[PDB]
């Protein structure tokens, strides 16, 4: 990886949500939900086609 | 517990009280050391080992080298920071 | 050829080849941060690993 | 004015000090650190750091 | 939390248990956990090197 | 790579320094700065000649 | 083997070539005006060398 930067999830300026939705995505990530999403979608598609 | 140690080399003892004046950890010890060369000779020291932890400040411990005698006259050196140059 | 240019390699390549393996005899720190992952880890991928 | 002390003049000190401050929310901040092998370890030097 | 401090700028694992009372800012740099092994020596097995 | 965990900056429960600082962190991050000042001390000696 | 790795070694012949050798250690006379200049010097190579 030359560069890193990352993604989110938009909220507006002021907003009591920002603060809930970053404890569920911390969670999840804990518990790696969210790695079996990806590779659901990722790997998903990744490898039926193994040469 | 000012201590002689003189001739052409040695080692000053890390931590030489327990068997020359045994004293108590809990209350503040210091013990001076006097060095004597051959005849017509000066004196190269150089650290082997040196780490005072308990602080990088110098109200409470350190080690110091005055030149000639063991009189204030001039300092050689009081070495605090984690290393130590050779003098 | 072989006896100018040698070019060795690894007998591992991937973390689940550390797996299904029984020979390498891997390890962690007790108890610190990486057991806490390994525990309740339910990918199963590394509850080989755990076990 | 006298001769002995000088300027005793009223403005040295105004009757409404512009240079007041109500809030104490950000003095000498209080960072912390720990010594970590390459993250916060002591400076390598021979005179005492201060 | 008791204020006896501030902002502690040192390697602080961004996690679950801490995040209920503590705040922490945008992460500066990830992480994760990797396996670690000798690289392998030229000395070949001798048993049939051919 | 097997997780992902975020070293940060820690802060007071609702204290503004959050807000203030996150945005110097990306500065920082997006200006270049961080990944030379990571360099500079990871970097060590580098890779010998065993060549 | 030995005479095809031997006809390709590369003695040094400059000081960037010498920069990315390991070995050979390096040295100058301290203070005599000439380490400072690697002191105080901008370009990447001569950094290194003073590194
Ligand atoms: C006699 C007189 O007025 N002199 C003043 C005095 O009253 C005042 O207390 C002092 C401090 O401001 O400065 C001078």
């Amino acid at each position: 990886l030359i560069d890193s930067k990352g993604y989110g999830v938009g909220t507006p300026m002021g907003s009591p949500y920002r603060d809930k939705i970053t404890i569920a995505i911390l969670q999840l990530q804990e518990e790696g939900k969210l790695h079996m999403m990806k590779e659901k979608w990722w790997r998903g598609n990744g490898c039926p086609e193994e040469e | 517990c000012q201590f002689e140690l003189s001739g052409a080399d040695g080692i000053v003892r890390s931590s030489q009280v327990e068997q020359e004046e045994k004293t108590k950890p809990g209350q503040a010890v210091d013990c001076i050391w006097t060095i004597k060369a051959t005849p017509k000779a000066k004196i190269y020291l150089r650290f082997l080992d040196y780490q005072m932890e308990h602080s990088n400040e110098c109200k409470r411990n350190f080690v110091a080298v005055y030149d000639g005698s063991s009189a204030i006259e001039n300092l050689k050196a009081k070495f605090c920071s984690t290393v130590a140059n050779d003098v | 050829a072989f006896l100018t240019v040698e070019r060795m390699e690894s007998p591992i390549d991937s973390a689940d080849d550390l797996a299904k393996q029984t020979k390498i005899e891997y390890g962690a720190v007790e108890d610190g941060a990486t057991m806490t992952f390994f525990k309740k880890s339910k990918i199963s991928t590394y509850d080989k690993m755990w076990a | 004015w006298d001769p002995a002390s000088g300027l005793n003049m009223t403005e040295s000190q105004k009757g409404k000090p512009a240079n007041i401050t109500d809030s104490l929310s950000n003095r000498s901040l209080i960072v912390t650190t720990i010594l970590e092998e390459p993250y916060v370890l002591f400076k390598k030097s021979d005179k005492p750091l201060y | 939390i008791d204020h006896k401090a501030d902002l502690a700028v040192a390697p602080l694992a961004i996690t679950y248990v801490r995040e209920k009372v503590i705040d922490f800012s945008k992460p500066f740099m990830t992480l994760g956990i990797s396996i670690l092994y000798r690289k392998p020596n030229g000395t070949n097995p001798g048993v049939f090197s051919f």
